[PDB]
RNA sequence: AUAUGAAUUAAUGCGAAGUUGAA
RNA sequence: AAUUAUUAUAUUACAGGCGUUACAUUGUUAAUGAUCC
RNA sequence: CUAGAGUCUAGUAGUAUGAAUACAAUUAUUUAUAAUAUAUAUAUAAAUAAUAAAUGAAAAUGAAAGUAUUCCACCUGAAGAGUACGUUAGCAAUAAUGAAACUCAAAACAAUAGACGGUUACAG
RNA sequence: UAUAUAUAUAAAUUGAUUAAAAAUAAAAUC
């Protein structure tokens, strides 16, 4: 039995509760923003683990 | 089920829900025409239908109420005869010269094909709506649109009431009373069951009780809007399980048991097929 | 072990009525296949009136139960051609090249999976039963098969001499 | 060739050969592709959308079909012989430019050949579909491959109020230091694991403002001296280049940072050697891709017999 | 002879709700 | 005289109803509520 | 039905589990011989019955519906149709050969559970 | 030679009240 599945995670992420009408936002984005982390006002994401490359000669994927 | 056969006849012969704020009975398309002469009293739809007959064995279902109609016959002789013996006159586990039989019935009146007949029914829906009959109305106040007094009156000094199936179309408890006049009071305190009473009334308030029909069209119609929530809780509470199941398998600890693991993969793949076939 | 290595995979799922006199009564019919992928195989089967769930619960048992350790030639593919005739659909299976994809029939291509059975060309003919299809293959795997070193042995001939000659 | 479209959508969770945050995200998100409790053409199709969203989106699907090489090469572990259904592709020379990390996409690489900046043996080629044979070079502009893994280049407004924030910040930053220095010094210490003239050295900046900043980047340079960016403007030092120009790598670069085995790659001119076509080997796939053998023999059996 | 048309005419196919026998 | 009570007399909310189960939920094997005069 | 004879003869006509070869485990009966001294519960054969293996969709077959070889005849969804037309013989009757268009997603076989029958009995 | 900047207010199209999304799709910038 195929079915349309929209990608969500396969990992438990905090879900969207009860939302301003205007707030107008989907869960997928949530778990975006969640994956990320606070965006910098440079527009970074620093605390992301792989916003940064490595330095010692061990890749980080 | 018998009312459940009239209901469901009525329905879809005159489709109440394709003319509505239609009040009264001009005859209805299924140039052909036809209206109810008895026992309803109103082209609109009935206010006792449930859909589905199973639900009156149902625990709930213990107080729900149909469009039954009661006659007395006294007995022939055979029957005399007959009914007598352990097998047929005693409690299965005083004798009657009669039989109180229980009966629904419906009765629909054809109109005429013409060039008369088509044009009358058209121009009635077109200019003339009958508005809307409120409670306590006794439609155009003749035989056609009288109310049905659909349970036997309760009688009481000076006072009857009535329980009635209105031309308005809900049910109805009308009171009459030696106040409101005498000669009122003489007729409503003959009135019986299968009648049609119509007069006026000092109180004519809504049939409140057992209207919980109207109670379970709720029910069906939110199973109808969650239902397809059913499926889409039942995606996320199949998926975290087999979600978990993978985490656990994929990491191997197996905190699940065997037995209990292969219980969700019957889980999983059963969900399925009951899926499949649901489409059918 | 069971678990965590064994792969199922649910190869029939249907309902059988037995109308008996009261009624039509309904009851569901699972056949599944269990498989490590390394050699071993077997076939289940299961029958519950209640729910499909309790069909595959017991055919997932009984597959489990019938696991039978398979003949695989380089565990690839069979150790040569296998054409088997059971219950009315016959089965030409051929092992092939390395890297070959199984291009069978779907129900043999899930068994195969199962089995590890990664190479592999065969057609069915006359009836094309699920069921049968996949019964007969089991059979036909492990009945029709013979092991090159158990085939020179019977001979009392060495590897190297039962093995083929290079043409081209 | 395909119009880009929804490439990057969420809900799809595709992933596709790009450095692109989201489809960061969407490789993350996916787990594995999800083959069971289906049919074999259901688990067919499931394979052809998966791995032909990585390999070759911008292919045509009745070009991808004549292009297909039903014949594969390979050379105890096991050999994943089928993870080579889209070795094929990998000849092509902007898949060469992507793989080689010359341009964060494929698309980008496509671009980057048609606007002329790729050679192949020191001709100029502007043709993405140009394939490559063993031991062929080839290069790109190092302006191009800069740019493709290095971060955007802020506009000059965007950069300014950068620079308005960072002021705001360093000037609290020595007023709290003043307010308690020796503390400030222990505790920063703290971090890193008394002499009072430490925050007499530090020196305030002055606030600027954009309304009288604006349309003067000459200006906006000199009157910028924070001790980190000295008289540029925050990613501009030299305005004239297509980069973050005090040279950052790009966000999120390590996830997708492979060095294929296939190629012999040259950061420092921006060159490359096409060694080999890629072949399996014995437990290892010179084809990188983010699937599994199972989802790529499906795709196989799928292109095999054309989704008959 | 190979075709093309024909008053007159043979058989049979379908379907509409039915009508009649009891093979 | 003001207040508070009590006691009458008015005062209207109302009391009253062997009215209702096609008026329900409890309780049991009458009560509350809803409505009606 | 046709002629010749005094009812008979002479007729026309041609309807209403293929053959052969090689091989194939038992048991129990018979059956026919061949012996050896009724007994060897005698051996060699064929007929009958239940099997094994094998075959089959199964029922069932089980020394053939099995394993193989060779030759012939026949079949290609149902209905139209063994119909029409033509020819062949026949005084004729009939027979042989024998389509096509249209319509449909059917149709059929073995077996399973059922309710049905004046179907059978038998009981309670 | 600091750097997980934080606070407020204001708005916020279609659908929907969360695993219901359209949608990185637009705009904008390089
Ligand atoms: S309750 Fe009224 S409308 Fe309903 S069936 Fe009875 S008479 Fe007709
Ligand atoms: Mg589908
Ligand atoms: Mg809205």
């Amino acid at each position: 039995f195929s079915r349309r599945r929209i990608a969500y995670p396969f990992y438990p992420f905090k879900k969207l509760g009860r939302q301003h009408p205007k707030k107008h936002d989907t869960n997928l984005k949530t778990a975006m923003r969640q994956f990320l982390g606070p965006k910098n006002y440079k527009g970074e994401y620093v605390m992301n683990k792989y916003f940064t490359v490595p330095t010692n000669h061990v890749p980080n994927y | 089920m018998g009312f459940e056969i009239i209901a469901r006849a009525r329905q879809i012969t005159l489709r109440p829900e394709n003319f509505p704020d239609e009040f009264g009975k001009i005859p209805r398309p299924w140039n052909y025409f036809l209206k109810v002469i008895a026992p309803c009293p109103h082209q609109r739809k009935c206010p006792l239908q449930v859909g589905n007959p199973n639900f009156y064995t149902h625990k709930e279902g213990k107080d729900l109420k149909f469009c039954n109609f009661q006659k007395s016959i006294k007995r022939p002789k055979f029957s005399i005869e007959l009914k007598k013996g352990k097998l047929l006159a005693t409690s299965w586990d005083n004798g009657r010269d009669y039989e109180i039989l229980n009966y629904s019935y419906l009765i629909f009146e054809r109109s005429h094909k013409d060039e008369n007949t088509l044009k009358e029914i058209k121009k009635l829906r077109n200019e003339n709506v009958n508005g809307k009959y409120d409670i306590g109305s006794l439609g155009d106040d003749t035989q056609n649109s009288w109310p049905r007094i659909i349970n036997d009156p309760v009688k009481r000094k000076g006072h009857v009431m009535m329980d009635l199936c209105a031309p308005s179309g809900e049910l109805e408890k009308w009171t009459v009373s030696r106040s409101f006049s005498k000669q009122i009071y003489h007729d409503a305190r003959k009135s019986k069951k299968g009648d049609l009473w119509a007069s006026a009334a000092k109180t004519q308030i809504k049939g409140l009780g057992d209207l919980n029909v109207k109670k379970f069209h709720k029910l069906e119609k939110e199973r109808i809007k969650q239902l397809k929530k059913e499926e889409r809780q039942k995606a996320r509470k199949a998926m975290e399980s087999y979600n978990e199941l993978e985490d656990s398998l994929q990491f191997d600890d197996h905190q699940f048991s065997n037995f209990e693991v292969m219980k969700k993969l019957s889980t999983f793949h059963g969900n399925d097929f009951l899926q499949h076939v649901n489409r059918k | 072990y069971i678990t965590r290595k064994l792969t199922m995979k649910p190869l029939v799922m249907k309902r059988v009525s037995n109308q008996t006199g009261k009624g039509k009564i309904a009851s569901f019919y699972a056949l599944v296949v269990v498989g490590d992928k390394n050699g071993m195989v077997g076939l289940g089967e299961g029958k519950s009136r209640e729910e499909m769930s309790k069909a595959i619960f017991k055919a997932h048992w009984d597959a489990v139960r019938n696991l039978k350790e398979i003949p695989r030639y380089e565990n690839r593919t069979i150790y040569g051609d296998i054409d088997f005739r059971y219950h009315g659909v016959k089965l030409h299976l051929r092992s092939a090249k390395p890297g070959f994809g199984l291009r069978v029939n779907h129900v043999i291509f899930e068994i195969c999976e199962c089995a590890g059975i990664k190479d592999l060309s065969g057609k069915v003919y006359k009836s094309r039963n699920d069921m049968n299809i996949a019964k007969g293959t089991i059979e036909a795997f492990t009945k029709a098969q013979k092991t090159l070193d158990e085939v020179a042995l019977g001979r009392g001939k060495k590897l190297v001499d039962v093995r083929k000659v290079y043409y081209s | 060739p395909r119009k880009a479209n929804l490439l990057k959508s969420l809900a799809r969770g595709r992933v596709r050969t790009s450095f692109n945050k989201y489809n960061l995200f969407n490789l993350y998100k996916k787990g594995g592709v999800d083959l069971k409790s289906k049919s074999l053409y259901q688990q067919k199709w499931t394979a052809k959308q998966e791995t032909r969203a990585y390999h070759g989106e911008h292919l045509t699907e009745k070009r991808w079909q004549t292009v297909f090489k039903p014949k594969l090469d390979s050379v105890i572990k096991e050999t994943p012989f089928l993870l080579q259904t889209f070795a094929v592709l990998e000849k092509r020379l902007d898949f060469a430019l992507f793989r080689a990390m010359f341009a964060s996409s494929v698309r980008q690489a496509r671009q980057f050949i048609l606007h002329g900046n790729v050679r192949v043996n020191g001709v100029k080629i502007k043709h993405p579909s140009y394939t490559l044979k063993p031991g062929d070079m080839f290069s790109v502009k190092p302006d191009k491959v800069l740019e493709a893994l290095g971060a955007k280049k802020p506009s000059f407004q965007e950069a300014l109020k950068i620079d308005k924030t960072q002021i705001v910040l360093w000037n609290k930053y020595v007023k709290e230091a003043k307010t308690e220095p020796k503390e400030v010094w222990e505790k920063k210490l703290e971090n890193f694991e008394f002499d009072p003239k430490w925050a007499k050295n530090l020196k305030y900046h002055d606030p600027i403002k954009l309304s009288e900043l604006e349309g003067d980047e000459p200006k906006a340079r000199k009157l910028i001296n924070l001790p980190w960016q000295k008289n540029y403007v925050y990613g501009r030092q030299d305005p004239k280049k297509p980069f973050f120009t005090p040279w950052k790598p790009r966000p999120f670069l390590s996830p997708f940072a492979i060095l294929p085995h296939h190629l012999e790659i040259s950061f420092k001119t921006c060159h490359a050697v096409y060694l080999r076509d890629p072949v399996a080997r014995p437990g290892q796939s010179e084809v990188i891709s983010p699937f599994d053998v199972p989802v790529h023999e499906r795709a196989y059996m799928y292109y095999l017999r054309n989704g008959k």
